[PDB]
């Protein structure tokens, strides 16, 4: 549990979904 | 060998770890047991599993 | 320089080179290598050049003691030159 | 083959179809093989054969 | 013209075409990627892509 | 009972597909009332407290489920308590007979077998572990032991023991002589692959779930998809590049999986996009995966996250090695990311020390450093190192 399950993660949730808005859209 | 597990069991299992039985009834525990069949025959394990 | 054993041959890699190579076939496949090897048949027709052919292609040590030669003029010597084998 | 020696003869019959079924799950499997195989379409394969 | 052996002769393109590449690298390192694309005659996006597979 | 507890955890979160509630909700009360379990429906309610998304309705009218009840009640306990108590008068009373014969070690033993399928389909889990200290001393054989090795992975499940379940687990296996058995060994190679994913392993684990038999179906507690599913999981952790095109990729086991079932999106999906290194189209399949794989099953959504960080690491590491100097804008139009999203991406690693990576915001570039060091090995050396002396001098003070 070094580094990991202490302060979890709380990222990369609705972030990642976020990321294919501007590939379909400058591309 | 199932079939012929319980009839071995009942003849020569079952008076030497319960030697009142025969006593009770007034009979004698059979002396020998033979079996025949077709060669190739798995009985060796049978006799190991008696002891 | 034998042919026509290649059938009998092939059995015989798998019980004596095979273990000698390999260990851990035996063990993982779960399978218990004959350690000691018999060879039956009419006297003169196998056996004989096939050891050699065996120990040749393995390359290791080999010991071959003839069956009549354990026993010795000494009594107490028979058991003693087994156990040095 | 007169009493008062052997009480009690069996017959061994010869393995079967159904017979050979449970030994090859027992005796034909001392390792780790695949369930895949079909354990009562091997018996059927084999002719005659004994334990 | 046998159609069983022409798979391997497809499998042989990739094969030596990752053996072609032992024989530029030869003088060692510090070697340019566009010298090797001039050798190997291929494009520069296909010869950087199998480069970074080996 | 099937699948020991997987349907009652389903309905714990979900973050999409809301159509699997309903389908979860409906076998939850369909394979408990076929069943004989009475204590297993109550359980319900003391499974879901704290937590996000809760399918009971009671004092909480968040429920999103369709089905939003499942708490216990006396109307299927009644019915469930009827047929449980009318069999075991007729199993202690057949039994009771033998006990008092005592013919055969066999009787003595099958009895108790019968009984160890049955107070585990009647809801008696500390009662069932009292049957196996009877079946150990009637134990004939080292088969024998083995159906108690059983019994207690089985009851095992429910609760996800660690420590009882999983230190009898190589007991039995070991005992005087282990060898090849297939009631051993086998059983190695799936019950001992369950505990390493609570545990968090990914290391022995690939070594058996991923390579292993054709096989390994073990009907009431696991499948063969199931097995087939945690192959991508533990396997592309420890194994590397060589062995994920021979094991994974043309293994012959995964190759008929992905053309029966191609909504697993795991063994076919991430293992091309990882093989040919190219993160335009292995952004697109983390989420598919993370949201039908690991989230639904009871033993990866507890890491969910957790493991989606190992996935990232493993493509930003291989690209690390294909080139020395690059721009950070020729790499954000090659494989289509984001310049705002990358600064994120790398910085959940580099401060830790799990990659080691140069980038220059004045021009825009990124730098590749030395991936492996001589000190970088010794300093993993020094909390080693005094890892034991601590040992030695903290115990070797206590024993004096």
């Amino acid at each position: 549990e070094n580094w990991d399950d202490v302060e979890v993660d709380d990222d990369f949730t609705n972030e990642l979904k976020a990321e294919l808005d501007r590939y379909k859209r400058e591309n | 060998l199932t079939k012929q597990i319980k009839e071995i069991k009942e003849v020569i299992e079952l008076p030497v770890k319960h030697p009142e039985l025969f006593e009770s009834l007034g009979i004698a525990q059979p002396k020998g047991v033979i079996l025949y069949g077709p060669p190739g025959t798995g009985k060796t394990l049978l006799a190991r599993a008696v002891a | 320089d034998v042919g026509g054993l290649d059938m009998q041959k092939q059995e015989i890699r798998e019980a004596v080179e095979l273990p000698l190579v390999q260990a851990d076939l035996y063990e993982q496949i779960g399978i218990d290598p004959p350690r000691g090897v018999l060879l039956y048949g009419p006297p003169g027709t196998g056996k004989t050049m096939l050891v050699k052919a065996v120990a040749n292609s393995t390359k290791a040590a080999f010991i071959r003691v003839n069956g009549s030669e354990f026993v010795h003029k000494y009594l107490g010597e028979g058991p003693r030159m087994v156990r040095d084998v | 083959l007169r009493p008062g020696r052997i009480d009690r003869k069996i017959e061994f019959p010869p393995p079967s179809v159904a017979a050979r079924a449970e030994i090859l799950r027992i005796h034909s499997r001392k390792m780790n093989l695949t369930r895949g195989i079909n354990l009562r379409k091997v018996a059927e394969k084999m002719n005659g054969c004994s334990g | 013209g046998d159609e069983l052996t022409r798979s391997h002769f497809n499998a042989l393109y990739d094969t030596l075409l990752e053996s072609n590449l032992c024989k530029i690298i030869e003088p060692f390192e510090c070697v340019e990627i566009s010298h090797i694309s001039k050798i190997i005659g291929l494009d520069t996006q296909q010869v950087e892509g199998k480069l970074s597979q080996m | 009972n099937y699948e020991v507890s997987e349907k009652a955890f389903l309905l714990t979160q979900s973050k999409v597909s809301i159509e699997q509630r309903k389908e979860a909700a409906e076998f939850v009360l369909a394979k408990i009332k076929e069943e004989e379990m009475a204590p297993y429906y109550k359980y319900l309610c003391e499974e879901y407290l704290v937590n996000n998304g809760q399918s009971d309705l009671e004092h909480d009218e968040k429920s999103d489920s369709l089905n939003e009840w499942i708490k216990f009640d006396q109307e299927l306990y009644n019915e469930l308590c009827k047929k449980n108590e009318s069999k075991i008068k007729e199993l202690n009373e057949k039994i009771q007979k033998l006990e008092e014969d005592d013919e055969g070690e066999l009787e003595q033993a099958q009895a108790w077998i019968n009984l160890g399928e049955y107070y585990a389909q009647i809801g008696d889990k500390d009662n069932a572990e009292k049957t196996l200290g009877k079946s150990l001393s009637k134990a004939i054989s080292t088969g024998a032991k083995i159906d108690v090795m059983l019994t207690i992975a089985r009851l095992g499940f429910f609760y996800n023991d660690q420590l009882y379940v999983k230190e009898k687990l190589e007991a039995v296996n070991s005992m005087i002589e282990k060898g090849g058995d297939w009631e051993r060994r086998n059983r190695y190679k799936t019950y001992y692959g369950i505990h390493c994913l609570a545990v968090r392993n990914f290391k022995e684990a690939a070594k058996l779930l991923v390579d292993s038999l054709a096989t390994f179906t073990s009907i009431e507690l696991t499948s063969y998809e199931s097995i087939a599913t945690y192959a991508s999981v533990t396997g592309l952790f420890t194994l590397e590049r060589t062995d994920l095109k021979s094991k994974v990729i043309d293994s012959p086991e995964l190759l008929s999986l992905i053309s029966t079932t191609a909504a697993l999106q795991s063994i076919s999906s991430l293992t091309i996009s990882l093989y040919a290194s190219d993160y335009a189209s292995y952004f697109p399949y983390l989420l598919e995966t993370y949201a039908n794989v690991l989230i639904p099953c009871k033993y990866l959504n507890r890491h969910a996250d957790f493991f989606v960080r190992e996935m990232r690491r493993k493509v930003y590491a291989q690209l690390l090695e294909s080139y020395k100097t690059l721009s950070l804008k020729s790499m954000a139009s090659a494989f289509g990311v984001s310049v705002a999203f990358l600064d994120n991406d790398l910085g959940k690693f580099i401060p830790n020390k799990q990659l080691n990576c140069v980038i220059d915001r004045v021009n825009g570039i990124v730098e590749t450093n030395r991936p492996d060091n001589k000190n970088a090995q010794y300093h993993l050396l020094v909390k080693q190192g005094d890892g034991l002396l601590t040992k030695l001098q903290k115990y070797g003070a206590a024993v004096r």
